[PDB]
RNA sequence: AUACUUACCUUAAGAUAUCAGAGGAGAGUCCUACUGAUCAAACAUGCGCUUCCAAUAGUAGAAGGACGUUAAGCAUUUAUCAUUGAACUAUAAUUGUUCAUUGAAGUCAUUGAUGCAAACUCCUUGGUCACACACACAUACGGCGCGGAAGGCGUG
RNA sequence: UCUAGAAAGGUAUGUCUAAAGU
């Protein structure tokens, strides 16, 4: 059956898996973490995230803003 | 609502599957071709000659 | 381009043709790759220091904001009539004039006429009781009949009778007008 | 109060919107652009195209588009280790309020 | 509002190219209204390397959805 | 909705112990009967219990890995049997009213002096007058022409080719029903 | 299990660091307020442009588009 | 060409315009229809454009001459995120007063057809 | 307050409208519809020149600038002089206001004054 | 809600040859097959133009309807009934 | 035309110019074939208002095109990389150089593409109107014929 | 505690029934 992406995202949530997250192109980080929430807007937050280059910085607890994701992968 | 202007004919509120419906109505396909044949053969059969400037 | 997925009947779609494909010119823009507004957006800190002085030197006071006083003054106004309407609206066991017998006796009748008369407002209220004292209320500021009257009834279960009567049907036709009736309220 | 922001907009009434609009000026994070036109503190704004501009605000609006006067735009430019600063003096001037970036208030 | 009518492009493989530049192909399973789509089995085709076991678009950064199956 | 993010909140916020009479337990098993007729001209008003999707995918972890209900099963069961033997009754209407039809008192009558006209060469004319009656039967029945579909109840023909019938097989009613008889075989026979 | 909402509701008068994504130029500050449309007035605020802090800025205001990640500061 | 002064977008249908777009493309054809968000649905348009090589001649320091590319579109609609302001060029093929006979004379074949089609259904 | 309310009551002023690209529009301003769509009457495009000897002007401005088509062509700088211009509303950065206008009569707001006051 | 002459428009070319250039400069052309309210459009039988002139085959193609640029329907559609200004609608239900 | 069967579906809210005054209906609202001013639209009607409207006393001419020809015009500039072999300058993923295998994918075009200039041919458009074949002008030029197209401004 | 009566259509579809000669 269809499987909603929202739901794609909170099973995501919910088994806790670590995800990587694209941004956009031309800004140049991805996103390393797990995600701990999200709205309707996409805008997540994440616990333990470490940014990467295209060995990072950790950031804490982020509130990644949901203008910007490009692609969730995990 | 929806109102299938070749059709001449209103319809309820307009939903995708009442629409789409409609679109591939056999009746609507008969007066669809019917309006673009007559179309097409008005700007056939329209003589517009040039405007005669007439010099002495 | 030889064989149609359209519906209409091939003759139909002989109209239909499109024009020849569209000529491949090279484009003269950035690809959507790089498309992008300018970052490196330099900060704001340095500002400060140096330019708003220069600033400041020159312009030391801002233009009034008479836009903003005139909304200033009409919310001054609202404020400080509601305070003088709550201070005459606050300040009826020292209204003399409304401090007659027991409360439940008195009916309170609103609406009646402007020109009416004491003793035809007396004849209309008597048919449900006996009356035992009758008011009808004029403005302190100057006697124009308030159109609400005061009438004390001899028991309250008379009273309650000239309530249902007169009031509930569609207000008292008294002289030319209709004067819904109730109890006191005060 | 609570039962303007709890709840989502398309459930509120037009008095309701127009409280909310009041509220989110009043008591929010434009209340800081409230505050100087009020106050007539000039504002520093870092626009987009990086202008900096330092003016003072005569209204300011639901989108940050905002009139502002005695407008002192502030540019620098390059091409290559060749480097000016530029100035330009503007008197009134309404902003579109899509290219801000931040609202600064002077101390 | 409207969902996109992607009901025949359900289960099947499907070549999407992100954001312009990048491209990606996976097997696709769900959708909403906006176009942000789900897909299993994400290879990002280029020496391609893999993305993950599943993956979530967001569909702003979609431009077209080429379907190399049957559909 | 109007605005698209307006409906994507509504989606998110009714995502986001588990008995009791505030959740359709015959949801979370799966295709409330309620629900499943919900725009048709079966419908039956709003399913009472609420839907909600957390519970469903609770339930959905539950019956993957940790256990199964079976309260759930048995009230399942309860909506499913009373439905079903419910519209059991309206095709058997249904059908009464092919027989009511079919016992008309006119056309029996009219049948009755055609079969009376109906009474070797003597069989040769009683079967040529019999195949007139057959006719008449037969003229009776492109009137109606009307079987009935055994699951959903309501009328269909056989003049008719295979792919209007295909066109009434994919329906809401239809399909939901065959759900309803199909769960409804699947309980009868795990119960005995 | 929490929201954005809840977690910028949060972080009022509390040592955040917004990220803006042009420069890398991240505020950190106090965060007075915040609006439905993540608009968000800091306090007492600093910029680093790649760790050059070029100053202390008193009152901010960043708007709402611009903003890359808000994160919580220990 | 002179266009008058209170002269909205709603106006000029059937007028020649010249929308200019985000790219430096150029769509010169003959208007006929618009909307809320301003994508235009232009009749002949022929896309237009100043090459990557010719674009240095425009450089500011005899006349200019700059050699585009006309590609010929037949009856585009535009999508509105990409216009960037519209310049009238031509006015139409008819005049005012032509315009206006000939609008009295459609609005009166519809009241026929109305009612014919109201007597027929009625009958 | 919404304050393109603001600028509908310039009606017939000469206004300066910095556009996103870079190019500014000089003319009569005119009917500005709700969503700040601009049209202007006498307008006298330009581009300015970076000022700097090495740096560059916008070159898809500089070509769109050129195909509008009436650009005077023997002058030096990028001046373009037509007619009833049409300016989309989301591409105008500021518009320089002209200077002899009264700010105090201008910006009050009818609706935002009606409504204090009825409610 | 209502959707105005060249949305509408481009509903009564589903099922004929369209040639549509997106925002990214690719340029597809094939019979409509699905339109929808908001521009986006699917193609059969397409031959798709790459930015730097690279052309290829694919057989269905659906674009977001944010990224076109623009859409080029046949020319007959000229003469389509919703260009027609005094209209007179007979009587709603 | 009529009848039955089945499928699909059953509506975002509010308003119709503003300001101001007078009057009235139990502080604000509502109303006035009430009154002024402002704005807007239509219809008329005007300006010594501005711009434009093609030879026959000749075989011409203006504006716009050609997705037309000469034309393979004249001048430039391009045409995939790897693994190896034989040799090989050589920081590279033997790059450079000749020949081959194997391998990725690989718009066509090289009579092309980009720059420059000319000539010839062919389309579409209009008052091809009326009077005249004439000696004007510093306040530079009777703008003092009938119309038509487009804009400006004023009144009813 | 302040009196619950759900629509009635539209389009699409097949089949029946029928109306025509020279
Ligand atoms: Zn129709
Ligand atoms: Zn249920
Ligand atoms: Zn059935």
């Amino acid at each position: 059956a269809m499987v909603p992406p929202i739901n794609c995202i909170f099973n995501f949530l919910q088994q806790q898996t670590p995800v990587t997250i694209w941004l956009f192109e031309q800004i140049g980080i991805r996103i390393k973490g797990k995600i701990v929430g999200f709205d309707e807007f996409m805008n997540v937050v994440i616990d333990e995230a470490v940014e990467i280059p295209v060995k990072g910085t950790p950031l804490g607890k982020i509130l990644l803003k949901g203008d910007n994701i490009t692609l969730i992968t995990s | 609502r929806y109102y299938c202007e070749y059709c001449h004919s209103y319809l309820t509120h307009d939903t995708l599957s009442v629409r789409k419906s409609h679109l591939v109505g056999k009746n609507h396909l008969r007066i669809t071709a019917d309006y673009y044949r007559n179309k097409a053969r008005d700007i056939i059969n329209k003589h517009n000659h040039k405007r005669r400037h007439i010099g002495k | 381009m030889n064989y149609n997925l359209s519906k209409y009947p091939d003759d139909v779609s002989r109209l239909f043709k499109p024009r020849p494909p569209l000529s491949y010119k090279r484009p003269t823009d950035y690809p959507y790759a790089k498309r992008q507004t300018n970052p490196n957006i330099t900060g704001v800190a340095n500002l400060l220091s140096t330019s708003l002085k220069h600033y400041m030197e020159e312009f030391p006071e801002g233009s009034p904001n008479n836009h903003l006083q005139r909304y200033e003054d009409i919310k001054l106004s609202k404020i400080k009539n509601a305070q003088l309407l709550d201070r005459r609206l606050q300040n009826p066991n020292v209204d003399p004039h409304i401090k007659d017998t027991d409360p439940y006796r008195t009916i309170f009748i609103g609406r009646l006429p402007y020109d009416l008369d004491e003793i035809e407002l007396q004849k209309y209220f008597v048919k449900f009781g006996e009356i035992e004292k009758i008011r009808i209320v004029k403005d302190k500021i100057t006697q124009k009949s308030k159109g609400y009257a005061f009438i004390v009834f001899k028991d309250p279960i008379s009273s309650k009778m000239a309530f249902k009567e007169i009031g509930v049907h569609r207000g008292i036709q008294i002289k030319d007008r209709i004067c819904i009736v109730d109890i006191e309220r005060g | 109060s609570s039962q303007i922001i709890d709840r989502p907009k398309h459930e509120l009434s037009r008095a309701e919107l127009e409280e909310l609009e009041e509220f989110e000026f009043k008591h929010g994070p434009m209340s800081l652009i409230n505050d100087a036109m009020v106050t007539r503190t000039p504002v520093i704004i870092s626009l987009r195209n990086n202008h900096k501009i330092i003016a003072r605000v005569k209204a300011f609006d639901r989108h940050c588009n905002m009139v502002l006067e005695n407008v002192k735009e502030l540019w620098t430019e390059k091409k290559g280790k060749n480097v000016i600063n530029r100035e330009r003096f503007i008197s009134k001037l309404f902003l579109r309020g899509d290219s801000v970036i931040v609202v600064l208030k002077t101390p | 509002v409207s969902t996109p009518e992607l009901k025949k492009y359900m289960d099947k493989k499907i070549l999407l190219n992100i954001n312009g530049s990048r491209k990606v192909a996976g097997i696709l399973r769900g959708y909403d209204i906006f176009l942000n789509v789900v897909l299993d089995d994400a290879m990002e085709i280029n020496n391609n390397h893999q993305l993950g076991l599943q993956t979530v678009i967001r569909g702003n950064s979609i431009i077209s959805l080429e379907a190399l199956d049957a559909i | 909705m109007s605005t698209p993010a307006a409906e994507q909140r509504k989606l998110v916020e009714q995502l986001m112990g588990l008995h009791d009479p505030k959740i359709c337990k015959s949801y979370l098993v799966g295709e409330c009967p309620y629900d499943l007729f919900q725009g048709t001209k079966q419908s039956l008003g709003k399913c009472p219990q609420m839907h909600l999707t957390k519970h469903k995918i609770q339930y959905e972890r539950e019956v993957k890995q940790g256990k199964t209900f079976p309260e759930f099963e048995r009230e399942y069961l309860a909506i499913l049997s009373r439905f079903v033997n419910e519209c059991n009754g309206q095709i058997s209407v249904a059908l009464q009213n092919l027989k009511h039809t079919a016992e008309e008192r006119m056309k029996i009558q009219q049948v009755t002096e055609e079969l009376d006209v109906l009474d070797l060469i003597s069989k040769r004319k009683e079967v040529a007058k019999r195949v007139r009656n057959i006719t008449e039967n037969v003229g009776q029945s492109a009137q109606q022409k009307l079987q009935v579909c055994e699951v959903c109840g309501a009328y269909l023909s056989r003049l008719d080719t295979d792919r209007r019938l295909a066109d009434h097989f994919l329906g809401k009613i239809h399909l939901g029903y065959v759900k309803m008889r199909e769960d409804y075989d699947r309980l009868m026979k795990n119960n005995r | 299990p929490v929201n954005p909402k809840p977690f910028l509701k949060g972080l009022v008068n509390h040592r955040v660091g917004v990220k803006l994504k042009f420069n890398s130029t991240e505020y950190r500050g106090t965060l007075v307020s915040t609006d439905n449309y993540f608009n968000l007035q800091l306090n007492e605020a600093e910029e680093f442009v790649a760790g050059v802090s070029h100053g202390t800025l008193g009152e901010i205001f960043i708007r709402c588009n611009n903003v890359l990640y808000i994160r919580e500061l220990p | 060409i002179q266009v008058a002064h209170s002269s909205r977008l709603a106006n000029l249908i059937d007028y020649k315009l010249r929308v200019l777009t985000q790219d430096g493309r150029v769509y010169i054809g003959q208007l006929m229809a618009f909307d809320k968000h301003m994508n235009l649905v232009l009749n002949e348009c022929i896309e237009e454009r100043v090459p990557k090589t010719q674009l240095d001649k425009l450089r500011p320091r005899t006349t200019l001459n700059i050699k585009v590319e006309k590609r010929v579109l037949g009856l585009t609609i535009l999508r509105g995120e990409q216009i960037l302001s519209t310049v009238v060029e031509d006015k139409p093929l008819l005049s005012k007063k032509e315009r206006l006979v000939r609008d009295k004379k459609e609005k009166k074949q519809a009241q026929k057809q109305t009612k014919l089609r109201k007597e027929k259904e009625k009958k | 307050m919404k304050l393109v309310n603001f600028l509908k009551k310039l009606r017939n002023e000469q206004v300066t409208i910095e556009l996103k690209n870079g190019t500014t529009v000089w003319g009569t301003l005119q009917s500005v519809s709700p969503q700040m769509n601009a049209i202007l009457t006498d307008v006298k495009l330009t581009l300015p020149q970076p000022r700097l000897n090495k740096l560059n002007s916008n070159g898809i401005a500089m070509a769109s600038l050129y195909l509008t088509g009436g650009q005077q062509p023997t002058a030096s700088d990028n001046i373009a002089s037509l007619q009833y211009i049409n300016i989309r509303g989301n591409t105008i950065r500021q518009i320089i206001l002209p200077d002899s206008l009264n700010l105090d009569s201008l910006l009050v707001d009818q609706k935002q004054l009606n409504s204090l006051r009825r409610s | 809600t209502m959707n105005g002459i060249p949305v509408k428009l481009l509903n009564e070319a589903q099922g004929h040859i369209v040639s549509l250039e997106l925002t990214t400069g690719a340029t597809y052309r094939g019979k409509l097959v699905e339109s929808e309210d908001s521009m986006n459009v699917q193609l059969r039988d397409v031959i798709a133009t790459e930015p730097q002139g690279a052309v290829t085959h694919m057989d269905q193609i659906f674009v977001r309807g944010s990224q076109i640029k623009f859409i080029v329907v046949p020319d007959l559609l000229k003469n389509a009934p919703l260009f027609k200004k005094n209209s007179s609608r007979p009587m709603p239900p």
